[PDB]
Parts: C-alpha cells; structure tokens; sequence
C-alpha cells in the first residue's frame, strides 16, 4: 500500500519496501502521481518504468500499489471518445484543464461520471436467475446505431438478487447485485479488463465471409474476409469506415506525426454515412486512440493493446468489428526503446528477440469468434495493420516478421506511385491466403468467379515477362497472341485496376458490378485467342492491328465500364448494360469471320 | 570509382544484392542478344 | 559483442554487492 | 524411481522477465521442470534455467506477468521434461507441450522417454536404400527422396508450402511393386493454418497414419523448441522400437530458429552472427540427425523440413545451416506460384544427394535414372529457347526449338501441374513421363541410353 | 461429371469424421476404466487408514521421509484433527532415528492449531520453521505421485502388450 | 514559495570524467541543477543524472578540472531547470545556457517555464492552413512552406546552408495581401566564423527587432548544446502560445545535437543503438520537433525549420532516417549544384513538402500556383533526363522538341533557382518569374496545367 522512491534513473524508478508487488501490475509514483509499470522485483525493492516524464521525483516519494494491471475501462460512453494509448480522454482534459497540454499525473476517468444513460435489462433475468460470464443483462441505448449491450464480466457467475429499474443510469451506480455461494457483491455499468489478457471466448469459427472493401482491385484479386488480417506497406482505411460490412471501426495511430494526427481528428467529425436514407456522423459507430511521437514511449507501446482490447470488448455484443492500426512499424520503434531501458540483448538490427511474440499476440486476436454469453451471438475482429519500412523493403525485423503472422498482403511499392494510378497496387509481392476459405462463397453466391480470378492473375503476369523484352527488343518481331496479352492486359490495368478516390463513380464498387466488369474482360480475351489459334494456318490470317481499328467502337464501351456511376443508376441497371454489352462481343466478332 | 556511396546497414545490403542482381539479369539479355545478332551474321556470310 | 557483455559483469558487480 | 516427496518452495527472490529466481533450495537439478502457481489460482510451468549452490533461475513458460515474490509457490518436480508415448497416438493432435486438442484423453504411456534424445551410433546406420513415394510428381519423378534421407523444402512467406506439406502428408507411403507413420510438427502455425492442418487431415481419412503437433504462433517461444524434439521422440519410438516408416515432417524451421533466438537472448546471452546463437549449428543438428535407417530393425527415420528464405536469401543463416546439414533442396519457386502451378515447385535448382540410391530395378523401375535426367536436360533447354524466343521473335526458330517450346508448354502443365487430390503413384509419373518424351524422336534423347529406349519409348 | 465428383468426396467426409470419432470414443472408454481404477485405489487407500496397527507403521515411513528432504533445523508437522497421537508417536520414534542417520540436531513440533482438512484420505505434511518450504506427504498426493509413474506398467498387464513393439530399448 | 534554504555539501565521493558522484545527499531529486563551486574560487553548475538512496550524481556542464573531494561545495537548488522567459527578448543574443552575451542585462521573466515543456493535446491541435513565404524562390514557389510545418533542410559539410538559413532569417514573413510574426535562431556547435556571421548579419540589415539568437559554439561545453534548442523552443512556445505570434524557429546544425546526446550518453555508460547513437533518440527528436504547430483557441503558430548534415552526402544516416519519420518534407541543399556557382543550391528533385497543399490557392497566394509549381517540375525532370541520356547516347540524337527542354534547365537554373542572396522576392514575382519561363514551351506541350488556367496566365 505505500513504497518509498530509493533512487531515480532516468524513467526507471527503483521502490522499496515492495513485498508483495505483482509484477507489471500498476503504481502511482511521486507526489504528482505518475502512473507506472512494475518490470523487475529483486526481494523486497521493485524497479518500476515510469508511464510520464520523471524530472523532480525525490527519493522518499510514496508510491501507491494497486492491486490491477495495466487496464482499460469498458462500457457505454466509448464510441466517439477520443482516448490516448493508456486510455487518457483527450477531449475532456482539454476541458477540465481548459489548455492545449496534458499535465503530468492527470487523473480523469476514461468513461464519462455525469452523463445519464437510459438503462433497459434484457427482459428475461429476475430476482433469482442463473447467470454466468458473458450473460448480457442490459441495453444502453449509446446513440442512435449503436446498441450498447452490458455484459457480465468473465470468470463471475451466480444468481441475481437485485436488478435495477428500467430509467437513466450514471455509469457509477450499482445496477447488477448477483450473489455467488455466500458472498454478495456488486457490479456497476462499466467492467475493467487488462490489455495484455485475451478476451475468452467459447469457440472460433473460421472466417468464411469475405470483408467487403469499396474497392475493385483488393477484393477480386487479394480479398479478405471478415475476421482475416491484413498489412498495407489513408485512402483504404477512409473507405473502409463509411461503406463496408463493419459495424464499429477502432483507428490506434501509435506513433504518428502530430499535424497528420490533427488532420484524422479534423476529418471524422465531418464525415457522414447511408445507413437508411438518412445521413449520421461515422463518429458514432467510431472510437480513436490517439498517440503522437511527443507522448511516452510507454503509452506509445500499450495503444496496440488498449486498441484491440476494445476491439475485442464490441466483438462481445455481436457486432463485427474492423480496427486499423496505423504504423505498426512506430510501435516496433517504442518497443525498441523499452527494451534498451532494459538492458535486454537485441537479436536483429536492435530490435528485441521478441518482435515476433509480441506481433503474433496481438495480430492472432483477430477472427470470427462465438461470442461468450447467452443467446448465441457472433460477432468478429477485422485487424488491418500498416508496416512503414525504411524505404520499401522486406529485410527490417518489423515487415519480416508480420508477413510471417498476417495472411492477406496488400503490397505497395513506391515506383508505380508517379503514374497517377492511385492506389499504388504492386499485384506481385501482393497475396491473398483466403482464397481456399472463399470457394465456397463465391462458387455458391457467384458460382463463376475464380476461373476468372484465375484467369486475371494470369494475364497481368504474362505480361511481366513480356515487358523487359518489349523494352529492349520493342515490338518488331513477336507473335500474334502475346499482343493480345499486352493490349486485353492493357485494358486491365486502366479499366479494372484504376481508381480515383474523390470521383463519383469511384469511391465504392458495389462487388456485382465488380465480377459484372471482369465477365466481360475475359469473354474478350478467350475470344481474340480462339480467333488467332484458329486462323493461324488457314486461309487469311489476321494479326491483332485488323480488329483494333475494325472494332474501335466495342473498345470503348469495354473501356466505359468504370465510368457508368454505381451511386446514380438502378441496382439491375448496370448488369443488363454489362449483359447487352456481350452481345456486342459475341456478334461483334461475327463481323470479321 | 571503387565502392559505391552507402554506408553498411542492412538495408543497403539487400540493395546492393538486388542492384548486382538487377544487373545479372541485363547482362543475360544482352549475353544472348549479341549471339542472336551473330546468328542472323553468319548466316549473311552463309550467304 | 563486447558492449553487450561489458554491460553484463556491471551487473554482476552489482549483484556481488549484494 | 522418484518415490519422494515434492519441495513447494515460496522463497521467491526476483522476478525480471521471464526468469524467476528462487533461494533456499534442496539440491536442484538442471533442466528440471517445475510448476508455479500463482496468487490467484494459475498454474503455470517452468523449466530451470541455471542453478547455484542454493539458488535456482528458472524460466517461466506462460510469462511471469502476476507473480510476486510473497505469495508464489514452486513446486519442484526433480525429474526432467520427458514425454508419454505410446502407440496409439497415431491419430491424435497434439498442441506443443504435448497435451490433446482434438477433445480426445491423455495419453496411457507405453514409455517415458527423455525428449532430448541421445544419438545414434555412427556405426549403426545404414546407408538409405528404398523409395519414400509422396505422390507430388516433381519430387517423385525428378527429386526422388530416399528412406533415411533428409531433405529440406525450400520456400518463401506468401507461397503454398503449406499445402505442399499437407498434400505430402495426405499421401506419403511405400513403393508397392502395415509399417508406414506420419509425425507432422507445425511449429509457427497461425490459427487459419492450424484449422487447415486439424481439418484436411481428419476428414481426408488418413489421420490414422499421421500424429499432428501444432504449435501455434501464439503460443509461448519456449513451448516452439520442445515441439520438434517431441516429435522426433515419437518418432524414434515408433520407428526404432515398432519397426515403422516414420515420415517426420516440420514445418517453418526457420520459426524454429526465430523462437530459439528470442528464447537464448532471454536467457541472458549474448548473440552470434546475423543474431543467431552461436550453437545454431548443433542446435539444428541435434534435430536433423535424428534420422536414418539403423542396423538390426526394420524401421527407417526420413525427415523432410521446410524452411521460409527472408528476402529469398540463400546466405541467411538458417538456410545456410539446413544446406550445410541436410542432402539437397526442393526449391518451391516463386515465378511458377504466379503463373498458377500447383505445386509450384522449381526443378533447375532443386536436387536430392541421395537420389541415385532411390531409385532403380527393385526399388522403383528400371528406367526411373535415365527418364530424370532427360527430363531434365529438356526442361534445361527449353528455358533458354523460351528466354530465346522472345528476342527473335516465332519466325526465326526452326523445327528444333519448337518442340522445346511445345515439349515447355505440356511439361509444366502435365509433369509439375498436379492439383491439390491427385495423388500420382511413381508408376504414373513415369508415363507422364514418357509421353512428353514422345514429343521428340528417338534421335533427339541423348541422355537415355539405347536399351531402355527400345524398351519404353514406341508404346 | 464435376458434380458427381463431387458428392463421392463428400460420403469420404462424412465416413472419415465418424471414423475418427470412433477412435476417440473408445480412446475415451479405455480413460474411464483407468480414472475409475483410480478411484478403487482411493477407497481402498481409505481402507488403511480406518487400521491403526497398518497405520502406524506407514505414518512412521511418511514422516521420515519427510524429515530427511527438507534437512532444516526446526520442522513443524501438520495432520489431521483425529490422527494427532498416531502421528505424534510417529515423531517421537523418528528423531533419534533422525540423528543416528544425519547428525544433525532437530527441534520438530506438531502444529497444533491449523489442521489438514479432514476431507483428505491420510498423510501428514512437513513445513520449515517459518513455513516457506512445504513438503507434501499426504496419501492422497503420495498416489497421485506413485500410479503416474506406473502408467507403463498397469497398462502392460491390463491391456495386454503391444503386438508390435519389437524392442524396448 | 520555496521557502526553505539549500543545503551545500562538501561530500564529493568520486569524480568520473565530466560526472560527480556525491555522498550524505538528503532526498535528493531528479535533473535537479545544483551550483558548484570550485577550490580555487570559481564556479560551476550541474544536473543531477541518478540519485540512489543517499548518494547522487552530478553532471556538471563547464567542465571538471580542479574538482577535489575535499573542497568543493556543491549546493543543491531544489528545483528543475528553469528558464527566465519575456516579451522583450526578442532583440538579443543569449548563448547556449540563457546567458546574455550582447553586453546586455539578463532577462527579466515574466514566467519562469520548464525548458522541458509539456506535450500539445492531439484534441487541441489544427491543421497548417496558410503559408510563411521565405523569400526564396525554390522553398516558396515549389516546396511552399505552411504556418505549423516541421520541414528540415538537409545539407552536407561545404554547402551554404548557412547563409541560406540567414537569408530566411532576414526574408521570412508572411504572405501580405508583421508585429505579430518572430524568428527565433538557434545555432547548436557552429564555429567562430559562423556564430560572428550571424550575428553581423542581423544588425547589418536591421533585421534585428524581431529575432531571439542561441548562439552556441563548438568551443562552449557539450551540454549546453543539448538544452539550447529547448531554449528556444519555450521562448517560441511562450511567443506563440501566449503572446499569439507566428513563430518561425530555425535549428542550425541538428546533426550536432544528436553528436552531443551521443556524447552526454557515453559519459553514462549507457547502451548505444543505430550507429552509436542512443536507443531514445527516436523520442528525443520528437521531443523537440513535435513542440510546433497551430493549436486551437490561441492565434499563433510555431513553424520549424531544422537544418542538418548529412555525413558524406548519405541519407540513410540516422539523424536525417530519423528526421524524415517526424518531420514533413526535405529541400536537399545539392552538392553538384554549388559546385556549378549557383545559390541556393537546392535540389528540387528529391524535395518535398507534404503540406504543400494547405499552404496555396485562393486566399493563401493565388489561384495558379498548384499548377505552375507541379509543372515546373515536370519540365525540370525531363530536362534532367535528356542532358542524362545525351552525354550517352550522343549529341545527334537530339530532335528540336528535345533541346527545348534544355533551354529550360538552363534558364530555370538562372532564373529560378539562382536568386542571390540579398533579393528578396514576394511570392507573387515567384510565379511571375514561374510563368514567363513556362512560356518557353508552346500551348500544347503544356499538359499539367488545365486549360481553365491556361486561359487566364499563360499568353502576355
């Protein structure tokens, strides 16, 4: 209950009279209440990393013992809270201190103490009812789309001997007194859960449903799915949070620049979502963990785990849940410097031995899980990752080591940025391990999808191989089908691989007219190849250079796919054009043979 | 005119393997362009 | 090498103390 | 045996990192395991890590986070980490500390075995004779494996290795012209990749042959470097005291390799080269030499490990020590995985040292050397006809080098191309092989010599 | 003939999944006759401890072997509410024979204020002088101890042997 | 207040290099300045590194010649470092330590803050959302600085990144359509020619009434130069954030810092990182850029402009790696541009400035600008790939569309880029500069700039 500071050294404190200190549970050191992290006991003393800046601590200071470590408030308040790595409200202590800085040894609490939320219980417990870890027992309705569902915590189970009245509720009263075998105790509306604890569930199921992003490249070619992982080495992320399948989005910057961290905070409140013909702000279906490269480098660290922790805490409810986590490759920096605190050995380019450990605990709390409690609920976590390597390669520790972790690779390059292409799609090094996970979704809902996929893939690699001669050699004396792979393969790469994101056209691509698109593209390759092997030895043999200048006209409505508006036009407005369309493919070739 | 300017790092190791490997892969085009080129040359002098 | 194991008998010579 | 009683010690003196050091203790062994359990309730394990005089270091598996130096009690086991195996756990999956996953029982021991296992008398092994058949033509018909051989696959992160291993383990046996087990180590594995092994394995109805460690990613590092060592225990009892064919498959060695780093620099030491420790060569080696057939039983041990190149580096550390240790590389290649060839494995680089023991009358067929390494020379010449063809364009290549190129086109779709449930006995993947030699006259095969050539090729 | 190749992979699947949980289900059913062998060898364990002339003798094994792995020099004893003089006659017959055999000198002195729990089958328990380092000699941890390193031997006689297992080496 | 009166130890247990190690020390504090004085009459001052139960070291800052364990008293304030901060310093010149050296008075403070600062709130932060001009063509025209910027300039050893650094001294302003904006230099290790340069150069050209000037030379003791650019950020974060004027800090020679920070580092005996460097370094850069930008309710702004050395023109050293993770942009003084007699020598190929787009347009400068800079830079590119390909390929090979993008090069490096440097220009005879050399290519050829601003600028 009280230590003493025997000697301060930089930002680690060594405490005595620490008998029974836990490790990395928490403590208050100093006079202005510094948080901190115990990371060593020897006997009795306890050397303890400070969460602050350390000037001015004496020795002879108190140091609190909690009895908890480092952990997270979870209840209704959350969604549109802007909160820092170690759960500080940034929007609330630049009104209870009414400055632009955050004083050391700030003590707000993370959840709201005066805001009244209308509690309604979940009809069916009583004054002696059976309930057990995970049993929701109440509905907060947060704002208008969220459906804020109370929860019991895990590990506590019993009968209810109290339930509180449907009304309006602080988030500091005792609405829940359940007794277990002899001892009654109390819960209230928020639940307190350690960051670095797996949330339990009761089973997880496999991720067959695939993650729609707005987008035609990066979810034909390299899909994801709801539950999956992914890295990409804004315009994804901005996407992701008005028009996917997700229902609660968590963004954790940990180490990013401060004026790229006010434009995010600038942005969110702007924006707005199409949930029934109505508009509503994206901040209520969003919470942010902001963290700049001024902050600790111990709150730098933790805002991965508090960031997934209330990722997983709205997963409970039943909602599917995406988090971006932006510059991983910043937090592997703050884990760089922690552990030369330490004097720990590092193993590759300074970086601990534990890079690995600590991504794989982290990236592998992601998936379709169900969900822990009573009525049957499932709900998923969707981790969408962001390595910045140190100019584009695979050799640092911190993209090596998560392309070892994540399946999807949605992989950037720099040099095809110049081209105005907009995103910067590699489609080399870029992978999709959810293709086995996704034939049955799309050989049952689409059921001809993956020979075209197959096909696509191809076609851009053939390509590949053809380029370096095209560029030295260039054209003179080359076959009849390679130009069809480089002129169908042109077509591709403005026509289904282009995009521009502020267009109206081009910031969703609804997935029907996505394979709508590509069942038109491959018609016309496997048509010019059946055309040229077949008049290859007969009698009058055509080249390519008859049919791009006979066919100019099918050219262009094969290359104004991407321009007819998905937002404006009818839902089957845009398959018959794309079906009319064959048939000005397959008469269209019956005009030259 | 004997290293190239980079200071050792592990990066610039993997840069300077793709750099010689990005330069191994021109020169077996041009190993065999050249032969290509004296293919069609004797042939003129067959002829 | 040697940086990382200079810095290892200093803590030796801090655990002989005790 | 050990018929005492166990110490429960509580006189913690420390905790930093993953060590916990106890004071005060009654003659302790080294590598001894012993059992914490915490304030609250969680029984964790550990294994000791340096003892000294009174004192014990020992490394927490499960991390330390909530232990205090008061309340913490120790108790020690003194005896060394050993396993159960038995026969009856072919069938079975087993997570890396050797408990069961599959809803099934412990395992009733028909021995306990030291996991470290000792070596084998360089006296008593036997050079490797027969044929090891996995049913994969590229590794079958041209890269042939022996019985005892050990032969590591060589990949990259984002190619299918994985469902190589698991099309290999679906289908490995013997020649034919009742002995034959599967150990499959994953150490590494993700869920989705764990969820891929426990589930293709068990319904393909060949789990019966296999005995499935899974060592997932996240679980703990320590627990990564006890999984392939209680998978070759398995194996050397199934092998050398029940006289089976014991395939040892281990998956990802080179996540062997980064849970062996982060485990030897928390063990406070100090790295070797490229961060690796410095015993990494007879740290794999007390791995790898597990193997090979032995003299006076009828069992045989052929380890297949699969490694993951960073950066499709040859001179990294781990493939540099697996090529230093093991005979030969299958080298799965990244420019046939895009171009859709399943498996996409590269036959140019790729080589089995013990290849030409193998194969041959009695063991495979007669004609299994002399169709190889014409195959061979056909896919050599073909790919620079392909490379050639591009610079000079189609008119310019004669009746010669159109059919290395139509020989290419059939080779890669027919010989490599297998799909995922084609299991090809070696019997057919010669006459796959034959009928693209047939592509040539009998002018052309200068690597088959004229015997078996009036023998195989008019048919 | 995509169709019908596919069904015929399906009755494998369905064959092959009630296939495995057939060897799990009789994995399960050679379980039970162990735990439940167990449980013979707990009742029949608690068959002893009703006899005191059976009982006094064991009790002077436990309590030595107790007295010999910690080696301290002052022990305390902990037992049962109604086992009191059946270990405290064991003591009293152990500390010469302590010292005859260690030449040490022992101060060891039964708890007389907290009890095992009388829920246990038997056995003592032996602390340190200011209760840090614990021995646990009850019969119920002593069986626990005893049949886990007997799996390979019980299994040997009950089942049979393995009709494969050539060697043992 | 502090009330109680200091205590002044005689217990010097041990001297180690530039660190005292005390004894009988009574609740001792942390970076706590103490004042030594010395046997022989003079004096020093320190900080306190580590304390341990009763026992603290000391790192005193002038150095440790003289200092016995017998007769030197250490008095320890009981107080972290604090700076006397004013309004009325602008107009002087301090050294590295807060210690006026223009033979004036020391400061008198309205405030006492901590050099260490506090961090900005993220939820009171705004976006840059206007433009300082500078003066110079190349920073103005087409790496248009915005108010609450970090953008380093890179340079090498022999380059004038000095002098360029005292034109934007002299220049910086606003972009006028001036009692409320303010510079504040701050040189960290530069020699006597340079620290007497930039001392007559502002009172040369009576730029002087709105500058603060750390001087701190390479002679002056090491650890004055890791405090000075934390003195020149709380006078910035004083004249910006409570007096609400714009605030443009310049930090010449950054790569002395981190030379320092690894030299205060060794004296600990503590762990290096990347290349000898510590492993906080990452946090203790940021620690001094991250004190910038506009915030909310207040109506001023901090723009920084750090300058560094590349060691050996290498980018991927760590104080410019580390420098590019925090900062947003480069302008990469060139080499082979100072050795051609042109300044500035400012590279503009490899530079940036990420916030170039909330620095230009309607209301900031003119509605042209997003479009004369992008395509300066593109006949820029392609003028430096001919006269690449040309040198060989040959001379022959020219076509007349060709040469025409080496007219350009020449003349934009004479007209644009070549600025001299006491000429002062606006940024609107920027893009008149800009737009008759885009002139020199017809309509046609012209193809990153739209038609709807062709129609306005281009034909005179």
């Amino acid at each position: 209950t009280f230590g003493y500071v025997h000697g301060v050294s930089g930002p680690v404190v060594t405490a005595c009279d620490m008998a029974g200190a836990a490790m990395y549970e928490l403590v208050r050191v100093g006079h202005s209440e510094l948080v901190g992290e115990i990371i060593r006991l020897e006997g009795d003393m306890a050397t303890i990393q400070v969460y602050e800046e350390t000037s001015g601590v004496s020795v002879g200071d108190p140091v609190l013992r909690t009895g908890k470590p480092l952990s997270v408030e979870l209840g209704p308040g959350i969604m549109g809270a802007i909160f820092d790595g170690i759960q500080r409200p940034l929007s609330d202590i630049s009104s209870q201190t009414q400055s632009i800085y955050i004083p050391r040894g700030v003590n707000v609490s993370a959840l709201s103490r005066d805001v009244k939320w209308d509690f309604t219980p979940c009809k069916n417990l009583r004054v002696g009812s059976h309930i057990t870890g995970g049993d929701i027992y109440g509905i907060v309705n947060e704002n208008s789309l969220i459906k804020h569902k109370i929860m019991l915590p895990p590990r506590n189970r019993g009968t209810v001997t109290y339930i509180a009245p449907p009304g309006n509720y602080d988030t500091s009263d005792v609405v829940l007194e359940l007794e277990f075998e002899g001892i009654k105790e109390k819960f209230s509306m928020v639940q307190v859960w350690p960051v670095r604890q797996v949330r339990p569930v009761t089973e997880k199921l496999p991720a067959n449903h695939p993650l729609l992003t707005g987008q035609r490249v990066l979810d034909a070619l390299f899909p994801c799915v709801q539950g999956g992982t992914t890295a990409i080495p804004t315009v994804i992320s901005q996407s992701l949070s008005k028009y996917s399948n997700s229902d609660v989005i968590i963004y954790v910057g940990c180490g990013e620049r401060g004026n790229e961290m006010s434009e995010v905070l600038r942005d969110f409140p702007e924006l707005t979502m199409e949930v029934d013909g109505k508009v509503e702000s994206i901040m209520k279906r969003t919470a942010l963990v902001a963290n700049t490269s001024n902050m600790p480098v111990a709150a730098r660290e933790a805002s991965i785990y508090t960031g997934i922790t209330l990722s997983e805490y709205f997963r409970d409810m039943g909602y599917h849940v995406s988090m971006m986590a932006d510059s991983t490759s910043r937090w592997a920096e703050a884990l760089r410097e922690i552990s030369g605190r330490l004097a720990e050995m590092p193993a590759d380019s300074g970086y601990p031995a534990y890079l690995g450990a600590r991504l794989a605990s982290f990236y592998e709390r992601a998936g379709r899980v169900k969900c822990l409690g009573n009525p049957e609920r499932e709900g998923s976590v969707s981790i969408v990752g962001a390595v910045s390597p140190p100019g584009g390669d695979f050799s640092d520790p911190v993209t090596s080591a998560t392309l070892g972790i994540v399946q999807v690779f949605w992989g950037l390059d720099k040099k095809l940025a110049q081209r105005k292409h907009f995103p910067s799609v590699n489609w080399l090094i870029s992978y999709s391990k959810y293709m086995r996970a996704l034939d049955e979704y799309y050989d049952k809902h689409f059921t001809e999808f993956v020979p075209l996929r197959t096909k696509a893939k191809e076609i851009l690699q053939e390509e590949e191989d053809l380029a370096e001669i095209v560029q030295l050699v260039g054209k003179a004396s080359l076959a009849e089908t390679d130009k069809i792979t480089l002129e169908v393969a042109k077509l591709i790469k403005d026509d289904f691989l282009q995009q521009n994101g502020y267009t109206p056209y081009d910031r969703f691509c609804p997935f029907y007219k996505t394979v709508g698109m590509l069942s038109n593209m491959i018609a016309f390759y496997d048509m010019a190849r059946r055309a040229v092997e077949t008049t290859a030895q007969s009698d009058n043999k055509i080249t390519w250079s008859i049919i791009r200048e006979h066919m100019g006209e099918i050219l262009y409505k094969l290359s104004s796919m991407k321009f007819k508006d998905p937002v404006k036009d009818g839902e089957a407005k845009i398959k018959a054009d794309y079906a009319q369309l064959l048939e000005d493919m397959q008469n269209a070739f019956r005009s030259l043979e | 005119k004997d290293r190239i300017e980079i200071f050792p790092s592990r990066m610039a190791q993997t840069i300077m393997k793709a750099r010689l490997k990005g330069a191994q892969t021109g020169r077996n085009l041009l190993k065999k362009k050249s032969d290509a080129l004296t293919l069609r040359f004797r042939q003129i002098l067959k002829k | 090498f040697y940086r990382l194991k200079k810095i290892q008998e200093k803590k030796k010579i801090l655990k002989e103390k005790s | 045996y050990l018929s005492q009683p166990r110490l429960t010690y509580k006189t913690v003196s420390g905790v930093n990192g993953p060590l916990v050091i106890l004071d005060h203790v009654k003659f302790p062994r080294y590598a001894e395991i012993v059992h914490l359990t915490l304030p609250d309730g969680t029984k964790r394990s550990g294994q000791v890590l340096e003892v000294s005089g009174s004192k014990a270091v020992v490394q927490v598996f499960e991390g330390t986070s909530g232990i205090d130096a008061k309340k913490t009690s120790c108790e020690f086991t003194g005896d060394i980490l050993r396993t159960p195996v038995s026969e009856d756990m072919l069938g079975r999956v087993f997570n890396g500390s050797g408990k069961p996953i599959d809803r099934g029982p412990v395992v009733l021991a028909e021995d306990f075995l030291d996991i470290m296992g000792q070596p084998i008398n360089p006296q008593c092994r036997i050079y490797p004779e027969e044929m090891i058949q996995t049913g994969i033509s590229a590794i079958d018909g041209m890269n042939s494996i022996a019985r005892g051989q050990k032969i590591p696959i060589f990949s990259a992160a984002g190619l299918p290795h994985n469902e190589i291993a698991a099309q290999i383990c679906r289908q490995a046996g013997l020649v034919k012209k009742e002995n034959f087990a599967i150990v499959f180590a994953a150490m590494g594995v993700n869920m989705e990749t764990a969820r891929f092994f426990k589930s293709d394995f068990e319904e393909n109805g060949s789990m019966d042959n296999v005995c499935l460690f899974l060592n997932l990613a996240n679980d703990p590092t320590i627990e990564r470097i006890i999984t392939p060592r209680l998978a070759l225990t398995t194996a050397e009892f199934l092998a050398y005291q029940c006289e089976k064919h014991v395939l040892v498959i281990l998956t990802d060695m080179s996540s062997y390799a980064e849970a062996l780093r982060e485990v030897s620099a928390a063990r406070e030491e100090v790295p070797g080269r490229r961060g690796f420790p410095g015993y990494m060569y007879t740290d794999l080696a007390t791995i790898y030499e597990r193997a090979g057939r032995v003299e006076g039983r009828n069992g045989s041990i052929t380890q297949i490990p699969i490694l993951t190149m960073p950066n499709d580096d040859i001179t990294h550390p781990i493939p540099d020590l697996t090529g230093y240790i093991t005979e030969g590389q299958i080298y799965v290649d990244r420019q046939l995985h895009n171009r859709q060839i399943y498996p996409p494995i590269n036959v140019l680089p790729s080589l089995s040292r013990l290849m030409k023991s193998a194969i041959g009358e009695g063991m495979t067929r007669k004609d299994h050397a002399d169709v190889s390494n014409q195959l061979y020379a056909c896919y050599a010449i073909g790919k620079d006809v392909q490379a050639m063809k591009a610079v000079v364009g189609e008119e310019a290549l004669t009746s010669d080098d159109l059919l290395y190129l139509e020989f290419l086109q059939k080779f890669e779709r027919n010989f490599i191309a297998q799909g995922p449930y084609e299991n090809r006995t070696v019997y057919e993947t010669l006459d796959i092989g034959w009928q693209l030699l047939r592509i040539f006259p009998k002018e052309m095969l200068k690597r088959i010599p004229q015997s078996t050539l009036s023998e195989f090729y008019p048919r | 003939e995509k169709k019908e190749k596919q069904i015929e992979q399906q009755k494998k699947i369905q064959m092959s999944n009630l296939m495995n949980q057939a060897r799990l289900k009789v994995l399960r059913a050679r379980d039970d006759l162990i735990t439940d062998l167990l449980n013979e060898a707990k009742q029949r364990l608690s068959k002893v401890v009703k006899d005191t002339t059976r009982y006094q003798v064991l009790l002077d094994g436990l309590v030595l072997q107790g007295l010999y792995q910690l080696l301290e020099p002052r022990m305390i004893v902990r037992c049962r509410k109604q086992d009191f003089p059946l270990v405290k006659a064991a003591v009293q017959k152990a500390i010469p024979v302590y010292k005859v055999a260690t030449k040490r000198d022992v101060d060891v002195q039964i708890d007389q204020e907290a009890y095992l729990p009388e829920e246990i089958a038997g056995g003592v328990e032996i602390y340190n002088g200011d209760r840090k380092i614990k021995v646990s000699n009850t019969l119920e941890s002593r069986l626990d101890l005893i049949a886990q390193q007997m799996m390979p031997e019980v299994r040997g006689a009950l089942f049979g042997a393995n009709a494969n297992r050539k060697f043992l080496d």
